[PDB]
């Protein structure tokens, strides 16, 4: 238990830092997005052997 | 009484959230008892609408 | 009157002349903690009675004992300010000289061999600061005093419960300070009972029958005796008429000649009386009244030793026929009787299972440690060690006073074990008390509740750490060689350290002290708790414990306790009371003769104030003492009567000495309800110390107490003449009378600058006297925090006005003009302690490095070339304050961000941002930068920087201590030389290395120079090696926790100013929150056209009773009234004549008053200060019970140009038109409660989850989360909502999967949820099934 | 998991595995080496205790931790109780898209939007700002979006109330006892940090403003936003669950400026004229010319419901007072002329409400609630009620009768001392005439206060109803009753002493004058009885709520 | 989740200790001589004949 006794003990402060930010996801789903797009763009033997 | 009207109950985790927990659940354990949801408890219990 | 007391001297009300001044307000923490350590020569309580009683230590009958000495503590290696920059306890060693000794083969008289006597170390106890306070770990903390049942001996009949049958029980229970318990109690059914803890119920003689007693002498001590002789027949019975009270016979009772009681009547006393004058001795009874006796002996035949009868039998006529034919005519009997002599130990006796002493010894044993077989030498050491060997059992001096004193012994002192005789005549006055005469006693009365304090406490625990020491010293020397060790080996100094750093630094009483307020320290210091170890606590007690009782009068304060979940077991000690000699409390009375009340003073403990009846301190007596009336209001045993002129004993001492230091402050508290005097006084602590200080117009007169005696401001301890004045540091010239010959220089008080209190406020010193001013001793030298010239200073006095204005004040809420923020009279200081770490992980090492991986440079522009920041930089949120990366690997980078990578081959680097950052939405400045950095580790730039600061401002420091010391030194030396031998103009030109060798006449004066001299080469001696010393502590490395590098502490002081949303209060608890901080274009404006500053409301006052507030308000309105004809007579520049007669005229003013004042001052120069002190308002004392009255007011009113009834008509300042019905402004002194709004207010759109339970983890700055509790999601259950709750509780909660697609939804602009399983019931599934439960999900 | 510092935390259930891993290891090891039976039946005891101190640890000698007195936490640990799953984690969970702050009023709302902060508004709908940003191209990617937010560029606030405008939120205090506790409100933006919460709506919270602080919690998906407009807007709970008592009522500043508004003193300035409507009346007060109470003939013309939902008009000359016509502009059309022409107390405010509701339905209730309440502050402040010294009126009855009671227990005194009466007798004797000398002081004080405004009007003199300040403050039922205007004014009470038992000499000090020191301590005890039973009255209501909602 | 094989068996202490005890009123057993079997200070029989 931390101070005063309450249910507040250390389990309920130590983080989770094995998760990832939901920004992050935000950033990796729009440059999925991005990337598509983009090598939508190219050619079909360049974008096949990029995505190779 | 609602004290025991409440646990004398069709639906175990109505029965097992609020009182003695270790009664309940040994009682609907050993009586392979099966709960159908049922009223609001369970529903805010498994998380889905009410 | 002294010097600051003519400064700005306050108008004082009041009619009861002060006979007993207001103690020192600290003196149970000091004075118990002299008690502690200090070099006692007796058993005194202290360190010198824990050793003497613990030690000797012998071996296990081996022949080699350790006994004791004497012991010493060392100065400590650091002083307090570097102890708490550092972070260790200011403590101090203990060195214990002991002495081993080991004897000789067949002699323990004998000669030793050899003694070894050595001093050792004995751990570290921390040391009490000069006010108070202990320093445990970088922190500044307070150990509260503590409150508990006296150990001795009570009475109590726990009345009605068992059972429901209507009937009382009785238990008598021993408490001792250190041991066993032992009770004693009856049963529905007339039984006694014993019980050596509260383990099951035993019969009560066993516990007799423990300590070597037969039936027969049981029966003795607990009954009298009734002789039948069969005087040559019919079995007679011998007569004591008293014995015959209350009863009826069954006969006819006859005594020469007359037959006095008759057959079937009950027994009148005049029969008795006529029994006792007719010389009656021994009657005639039949052989039926034998019947009911028990038989006290053993009666058998003499020569065969066959049993007649056993010892507690009844007497049936076969054993009557028995007994006349043996030959035996003696028969004793017990007396009986429903009334006066129960026979309870007779029925105790019938209902014991066991006989003689081994079988109660086994069965003690058997009950103690139940389930093993008995053994009888373990039985006869567990009953040995349980009431009666010296060391497992202990009453103290306060357990035997109390034990001999409710035993009505003669003697109040004793051995600390028990004895036979104690144990007896417990149980007889417990059948005493069943017999109806005596009384119960009850806990709540502070004759039977001792206070322990904080030396008794730590002595304690330094017990428990010698007992812990010496089991190992006894295996120690049961296994001792005879010379290998000096006797330290044996020694273990880890338990006695480790026992006392764990109390102080761990228990309930011993806490962070509350220091944001000289009030809020002075009250944390004097608090009576009765919670920690060897107290009740919140859960199991208890309602009589949280209730007051009528002896709390003058002892405990009752109307200062924590509102909430503990109520009185809190606490606060009153005004004027002491702690007893025995530990209880005392409170001052003075004592009454005849009829002339003698300023002499006694004081009481609370069982010598019930027999004694106490006057009242609202009375009326001439010079002569005599009281006025022929009758006076008192109180005898709690009980408020009306007694004769001259039956009383003690008169109180003052009008305020049933109240606290917290209480005591608030003015007018005999005009309040208690319930808000209970919050007032509750609030009165949490004031935040504001940017200036200024002086409360209506006052108590309770805060010069409280400032001085606090330990906030400086004091000055010998007076003189003010040489030198900075806002570091005060130099003061002693004057010659009070200085010592020896040692002779001048005083320098070092201020303490703006630093760092507990709370996070800024806790300063400001100087209040000019140079070159005369001060007297114990004069105010530097204000502290919260005071101005030496008063308390909480808060700050405004122009108020209760009318609802618009509804901005609608259920409590204050409402503030902008010219209270213009002023910047509100703003107040933080200070906050940031701090970065830089450890060694197993991935490499963290560098403070200023290269930061992805920032601009803008960003790192207030940064130096080592990476920590410049002093004096203001910051905002967000903002980089040291530089701190921390290395990483191993990214595993995805698809498409690893194409992007190939695209432009920019390379994922090696490290982390992990800097310290300024929290979320603060600013300031920073203004203090410390580098600790591990012994062995590169120091950068920066940490030599500060190291050379700190070494040039300690030699500059030390420098300029000797340089205007010696100043003093040599302003004596020309002030010896000139009287016998003057140089006037020579002296002067001639070096001051040659004054200190000039001659000079064989006197006094002779002598003089030497000591001079020699003071002058040991101070400059003493300056050199201090300042080695001080550079070597300095230069040297820290410690740290282990394995970690370097820490980087940044100091912030913000500059929190006041906006809507604080909290402020005034002093009668009324709370209120700012809504709207109006331009003063807005404000209500009288006639003059001066601005109100906070408008009230009125609807507070009818419903919460505190009608002082109101009294406070108009008496503020007439202080600032005489403030402003001050102001005015001063501005037209009037001659010192007319102010002369104002001011006096101000201080007459009233009823028979304790206030005489000038003329006796100064012609300018002390009247011209005062009125440049009073021209923002003559202060005003109330004493709290006794001060101004309604008509004083009024008169002070008509003195001022202000109207009798206090209300003035108001112009609105929107409309421009007169209020209808003028209302009340005044001015009300006014504090800021450090509930502000900043500190108060986050918001989570998403951050960091708690681990076990994918649940975002509540807290701040954690980022925290409103907890949608239980009582909230039946609310949403209550109505229809049920997409809100689905989402309540999964997808913003809880989900994995959830929160993440609903971000994904959100940002994309699509409001939907999928909502998927909680998380936490995926985890209840796990957990039932981790247990032999099988439950699953089903089909469909 | 690693702590910051290289040191570790554990949970207890890796203690017990380890204990039950450790000695079935060692039982096996054992029954290798074929043990004799004293010691295989100690190890099959101890795995026992290990197997039952990890299913529910305390159910034995509590089996207690390492390094530590402190007794572990076993699994049934985790279900059971008030730190369990059940009750902790899973039935109440702590949320996203909240916030928390001080109250604070504002009165300028009508009641379906609150004060909102506009740094809590920031934090709290960051994800909304994020996407309307990467919407409207300000920023390319939803990193700048960050960087944007992060430093408050000027372009993100006009951004943030679009995301506002109709987006209800939901204001919660932490007692939420009813249903009534969680409601939305339409946010406006707050130069501030502290929550404006509308002043009406409080009595529905039990939230004073004494530094009380609330939550908001955040719809986020388009379901929730239409249930929290659609059930759950302030708007929508005007009338309580337990009662069809309405739970807006206007509670203290208001009432006041209503019962300072509708009165008549006989004689003010415009008395007895004549007025052709209420607008005129208030031309008459806004000017000056005449007060706002003095009784006056006016025209007033109101409607009803006589017909099938038909606003029936009929016009007539009331006698009234003026300020009675003023407010008589905030009625809505149905309602008749009588609910305005009485005094306007609480009671009265109420029955206002409830017949309004009960008439024309929602709307036309809920912006009368709204101008009720700004009429009910906007003519409190201009009356000045202000409480002051000289509004509490002392008897010159008090001393004599407190005089003839101090005789009176002399005289019971004298019968006691000549044993002509008992102990108990004489006892309920002096409380009956205490009681009675209260009695006759709060009949004296009652008509010192309530009818001491006599003035003249065209004769003599007329007596009336009273305008001191505290007569208005207990009579219009803002704060407090008669029992502590007594409180004040005459002597308080009889107070009891720890026992139960009543003391037989009372408090004969009002808070007026002085109260000495005996007086005030015996009061203090009756003071922190009463504290002590809120606490604990406190946690028995909670618990029987608990109980009550667990069984239906 | 994982597994333990134990040795030798092991009762459940929730079939065991909680109040309407499941073992205890399944074999018609008082519970003072079924934690007296389980505590290796008594035998009892299991179905040893006639
Ligand atoms: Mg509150």
């Amino acid at each position: 238990p931390i101070g005063d006794d309450e249910d507040s003990h250390l389990g309920d402060f130590i983080e989770d830092t094995t998760l990832e930010l939901p920004l992050d996801s935000a950033t990796t789903e729009s440059l999925r997005a991005a990337t598509h797009d983009v090598l939508a763009g190219l050619t079909a033997r360049e974008a096949k052997v990029l995505r190779m | 009484g609602i004290t025991k009207a409440s646990l004398a109950t069709e639906s175990f985790i109505s029965a097992a959230s609020f009182q003695e927990t270790t009664r309940v659940l040994t009682e609907a354990a050993v009586a392979g008892k099966r709960d159908e949801l049922r009223g609001l408890k369970e529903n805010v219990i498994v998380g889905r609408l009410i | 009157y002294s010097y600051t007391e003519k400064k700005r001297i306050r108008k004082d009300f009041g009619k009861r002349p002060q006979v007993l001044d207001v103690p020192y307000l600290l003196s149970i923490q000091l004075d118990s903690f002299q008690k502690f350590i200090e070099q006692d020569p007796e058993g005194q309580y202290g360190l010198e009675a824990a050793f003497r009683s613990v030690f000797p230590i012998q071996s296990y009958s081996g022949n080699s004992e350790l006994q004791y000495v004497s012991y010493r503590l060392g100065e400590p290696v650091f002083d307090v300010q570097e102890c708490q920059i550092r972070g260790v306890t200011y403590s101090a060693p203990l060195r214990v000289k002991l002495r081993l000794v080991i004897y000789e083969r067949e002699a323990p008289e004998g000669t030793v061999k050899d003694i070894k006597e050595q001093e050792v170390y004995m751990g570290e106890i921390p040391l009490m600061t000069d006010n108070g306070t202990f320093v445990i770990n970088g922190t500044e903390r307070v150990i509260v005093s503590q409150l508990h049942r006296s150990p001795g001996v009570f009475f109590d009949s726990d009345k009605g419960k068992t059972h429901s049958s209507g009937k009382v029980l009785y238990n008598a229970r021993i408490i001792p300070y250190r041991g066993s318990w032992l009770d004693f109690e009856f049963d529905p059914k007339d039984n006694l009972f014993v019980r050596i803890d509260r383990r099951r119920k035993l019969p009560a003689t066993i516990i007799l029958r423990a300590l070597n007693y037969t039936t027969e002498q049981i029966l003795d001590l607990f009954f009298e005796k009734v002789i039948f002789e069969i005087r040559d027949n019919k079995l007679q019975m011998e007569l004591v008429p008293e014995r015959l009270r209350g009863e009826t016979a069954s006969f006819d009772i006859e005594a020469n000649g007359k037959v006095y009681v008759e057959k079937g009547r009950r027994i009148t006393a005049r029969h008795i009386r006529q029994l006792e004058k007719d010389d009656v001795k021994l009657i005639e009874v039949p052989v039926e009244y034998i019947a009911g006796k028990v038989v006290a002996k053993d009666y058998i035949d003499e020569s065969t030793g066959e049993l007649i009868c056993a010892a507690n039998m009844e007497l049936s006529l076969d054993l009557l026929a028995k007994l006349s034919q043996s030959g035996h005519k003696r028969i004793e009997t017990l007396f009986t009787n429903d009334l006066d002599h129960g026979p309870y130990i007779s029925e105790t006796l019938r209902v014991d299972p066991t006989n003689d002493r081994l079988s109660a010894l086994v069965e003690i044993y058997r009950m103690m440690r139940p389930g093993e077989p008995p053994t009888r030498e373990a039985a006869e050491s567990l009953f040995e060690n349980l009431f009666f060997s010296e060391d497992r059992y202990d009453l103290s001096a306060v357990g035997r006073m109390k034990f001999n004193r409710s035993l009505l012994r003669e003697e109040i002192e004793g051995s600390g074990i028990l004895s036979k005789d104690d144990i007896i005549d417990v149980m007889k006055k417990l059948i005493d008390i069943r017999n109806g005469k005596g009384e119960v006693d009850d806990i709540d009365h502070l004759g039977n509740r001792r206070i322990r304090s904080v030396g008794e406490m730590a002595e304690n625990q330094f017990r428990v750490g010698l007992v812990r020491v010496e089991r190992a010293v006894k295996e120690r020397l049961s296994l001792g060689d005879l010379d290998t060790l000096m006797p330290q080996d044996m020694i273990n100094a880890k338990p006695i350290s480790a026992a006392v750093k764990e109390f102080f630094g761990s228990s309930q009483l011993s806490q962070f002290m509350d220091q944001n307020n000289p009030l809020s320290e002075i009250t944390h210091k004097r608090r009576i708790s009765a919670l920690g170890p060897g107290g009740l606590t919140r859960e199991r007690a208890g309602f009589e414990v949280r209730d007051v009782h009528p002896t709390h009068y003058g002892r405990v304060c009752p109307i200062e306790t924590p509102e909430g979940p503990n109520i009185g077991l809190i606490n606060s000690l009153s005004v004027y009371a002491q702690t007893n000699e025995y530990g209880f409390l005392e409170t001052p009375y003075r004592k009454v003769t005849d009829g002339v009340v003698t300023d002499e003073i006694h004081y009481l403990s609370a069982i010598e104030e019930g027999n004694y009846v106490i006057a009242q301190a609202n009375s009326n007596l001439d010079e002569e003492g005599h009281f006025v009336e022929d009758l006076v209001t008192c109180r005898s045993k709690g009980e408020s009567s009306l007694f004769s002129r001259d039956q009383v004993d003690y008169m109180d001492v003052s009008t305020q000495q049933v109240v606290s230091v917290g209480a005591s402050l608030i003015p007018f508290l005999e005009h309040d309800d208690a319930n808000r005097a209970l919050m007032g006084a509750n609030m009165q602590r949490q004031a935040v110390p504001t940017l200036r200080a200024d002086k409360p117009l209506v006052g108590t007169g309770m805060e010069r107490a409280v400032a001085v005696d606090s330990g906030v401001t400086a004091v000055a301890k010998r007076g003189g003449v003010v040489q030198y004045v900075d806002a570091s540091r005060i130099v003061i010239k002693v004057n010659e009378d009070e200085m010592y010959p020896g040692e002779a220089g001048i005083d320098i008080y070092n201020l303490t600058k703006y630093t760092r209190s507990n709370q996070n406020t800024c806790i300063n010193q400001m100087p209040c006297v000019s140079l070159g001013e005369p001060v007297e001793r114990g004069d105010v030298l530097a204000d502290g925090p919260s005071t101005d010239l030496g008063e308390l200073a909480l808060g700050q006095n405004m122009r108020v006005a209760f009318m609802p204005w618009n509804g901005y004040n609608f259920e409590d809420s204050i409402l503030v003009s902008e010219r209270v923020v213009q002023e910047d009279r509100f703003t107040t200081i933080h200070i906050q302690e940031l701090a970065c770490v830089s450890r060694d992980t197993k991935l490499g090492p963290e560098e403070i490095t200023a290269d930061i991986p992805n920032v601009g440079e803008a960003a790192l522009s207030k940064l130096d070339e080592s990476g920590i920041v410049y002093i004096g930089a203001e910051v905002t949120g967000g903002d980089i304050l040291v530089g701190k990366v921390t290395p990483k690997g191993e990214t595993q980078l995805t698809p498409e961000e690893k194409l992007l990578r190939a695209i432009f081959g920019e390379k994922a680097s090696d490290v982390k941002d992990s800097s310290l950052r300024v929290p979320n939405g603060v600013s300031g400045t920073v203004i203090d930068v410390q580098v600790f950095t591990r012994d062995g580790v590169e120091k950068d730039k920066r940490a030599l920087e500060i190291e050379e600061m700190q070494l040039k401002q300690a030699k500059k420091d030390l420098s300029e201590e000797l340089q205007i010391l010696e100043a003093g030194l040599f302003s004596r030396i020309r002030a010896v030389l000139v009287a016998g031998g003057v140089e006037a103009e020579k002296l002067d030109k001639l070096p001051r290395d040659r004054w200190l060798e000039l001659g000079l006449t064989d006197e006094e004066k002779q002598n003089q120079l030497e000591q001079l001299a020699e003071q002058y080469d040991e101070l400059k001696h003493e300056f050199e090696k201090k300042l080695e010393a001080k550079r070597r502590k300095i230069t040297q490395g820290d410690d740290l926790a282990p394995g970690v590098l370097k820490i980087v502490k940044v100091y912030l002081a913000v500059k929190r100013r006041i906006q809507p949303g604080d909290k402020m209060a005034g002093r009668h608890g009324n709370k209120g929150v700012i809504s709207k901080i109006n331009p003063i274009e807005d404000m209500p404006y009288d006639e003059n056209g001066t601005p109100v500053d906070i408008v009230l409301n009125p609807l507070g006052v009818p419903s919460r009773m505190n009608i002082g507030q109101i009294l406070e308000t108009h008496l503020g309105m007439a202080a600032k009234g005489i403030g402003d004809k001050i102001n005015a007579m001063l501005k037209q520049q009037q001659e010192v004549a007319k102010l002369r007669e104002f001011i006096q005229r101000a201080y007459d003013l009233g009823a028979d008053v304790r206030q005489k004042v000038d003329l006796s001052t100064f012609s300018d120069e002390e009247v011209m200060r005062l009125a440049e002190n009073l021209r923002k308002g003559m202060p005003i004392a109330t004493p709290v019970f006794d001060g101004a009255k309604e008509a004083e007011i009024k008169e002070l009113l008509k003195l001022g140009d202000l109207p009798t009834s206090g209300q003035i008509r108001l112009y609105d300042g929107r409309t421009g038109e007169q209020f209808e019905r003028p209302v009340t402004v005044g001015y009300m002194y006014m504090l800021k409660l450090n509930h502000l709004v900043d500190d108060k207010m986050h918001a989570r759109s998403t951050g960091s989850y708690s681990l076990v339970t994918q649940q975002p983890l509540g807290g701040k700055a954690q980022f925290g989360g409103q907890r949608f509790g239980e009582m909230e999601v039946w609310a949403l259950e209550a109505y229809g909502a049920a997409y809100t709750l689905q989402e309540m509780l999964t997808v913003k909660s809880d989900d994995v999967n959830g929160r993440t697609k609903m971000y994904k939804n959100i940002v994309d602009g699509n409001h939907q949820m999928e909502p998927g399983m909680p998380e936490s019931f995926n985890v209840l599934l796990k957990e039932i099934r981790s247990l032999g439960i099988n439950i699953e999900l089903e089909d469909e | 998991v690693p702590l910051d510092g290289g040191r570790f935390a554990t949970s207890d259930l890796n203690d017990l595995y380890r204990r039950v891993i450790n000695r079935n290891n060692r039982l096996k090891r054992l029954l290798d080496l074929a043990a004799p039976d004293i010691i295989v039946r100690n190890e099959k005891r101890m795995l026992q205790e290990a197997v039952d101190a990890l299913l529910d640890n305390g159910r034995r000698g509590r089996a207690i931790t390492g390094s530590n007195k402190r007794p572990l936490k076993s699994l049934a640990d985790m279900i059971k109780g008030k730190q369990g799953r059940f009750r902790q984690n899973l039935l109440g969970k702590r949320v996203d898209y909240s916030g928390r702050s001080v109250i604070t009023v504002g009165p300028y709302l009508r009641l379906h939007q609150c004060g909102l902060p506009k740094k809590m508004a920031l934090e709290l709908f960051k994800p909304f700002i994020y996407g309307k940003l990467e919407l409207r191209g300000l920023a390319t990617t939803i990193k700048a979006a960050k960087k944007m937010v992060e430093r408050e560029e000027a372009v993100v606030w006009d951004i943030l109330d679009e995301v506002i405008r109709e987006h209800p939120v939901l204001l919660n205090r932490a007692p939420t006892l009813h249903r009534l506790g969680i409601q939305a409100f339409e946010p406006v933006l707050i130069e501030g940090k502290a929550i404006q919460l509308h002043p009406l709506v409080c009595a529905a919270y039990n939230a004073d403003f004494d530094g009380d602080q609330m939550a908001v919690h955040v719809p986020l998906t388009l379901e929730a936003q239409l249930e929290a407009r659609a059930l759950m807007m302030s708007t929508n709970n005007i009338l309580s669950p337990a009662n069809g008592e309405p739970i807006i009522v206007p509670s203290q500043d208001v009432v006041l400026g209503l019962y300072y508004m509708t009165r008549d003193c006989v004689n003010a300035k415009g008395e007895g004229m004549v007025l052709t409507g209420p607008k005129e009346a208030e031309r008459l007060y806004r000017s000056g010319l005449a007060s706002l109470h003095a009784r006056v003939k006016v025209r007033i013309t109101e409607y009803e419901k006589d017909a099938n939902g038909e606003l029936v008009a009929k016009t007539s000359l009331k006698d009234t007072t003026v300020g009675r016509a003023i407010l008589w502009m905030i009625v809505p059309k149905g309602l008749p002329y009588s609910i305005v022409n009485q005094a306007l107390g609480k009671k009265a405010i109420s029955k206002m409400l409830n017949t309004c509701y009960r008439i024309l339905g929602l709307k036309p209730t809920v912006i009368f609630a709204d101008q009720i309440m700004y009429t009910g502050f906007a003519y409190a402040a201009r009356s000045g009620a202000s409480v002051g010294i000289d509004d509490m009126v002392i008897p010159e009855k008090k001393h004599e009768i407190i005089s003839e009671a101090e005789a009176e227990v002399a005289e019971i005194q004298e019968q006691f001392q000549s044993g002509l009466v008992t102990a108990g007798e004489r006892y309920n004797k002096v409380i009956d005439i205490w009681a009675a000398a209260n009695d006759r002081v709060s009949k004296a004080m009652m008509d010192n206060l309530q009818t001491e405004t006599v003035i003249n009007r065209d004769g003599q003199e007329e007596k009336q109803v009273s305008f001191n300040s505290i007569y208005m403050m207990a009579d219009s039922g803002a704060r407090g009753s008669a029992a502590q205007i007594r409180q004040l004014a005459g002597m308080r009470g009889l107070m009891a002493k720890p026992d139960g038992s009543i003391i037989e000499t009372p408090i004969t000090a009002n808070f007026r004058e002085g109260l000495n020191v005996l007086q005030y301590f015996i009061s203090t005890h009756g003071a922190r009885k009463g504290l002590a039973d809120t606490a604990l009255k406190t946690a028995n209501s909670g618990y029987l709520t608990r109980r009550l909602v667990d069984v239906a | 989740m994982g597994h333990i094989e134990l040795a030798s068996p092991t009762a459940h202490i929730w079939f065991l200790k909680s109040l309407p005890s499941r073992i205890g009123l399944l074999l018609d057993m008082p519970l003072r001589d079924i934690e007296r079997v389980l505590y290796f200070e008594s035998y009892v029989v299991i179905e040893g004949g006639m």
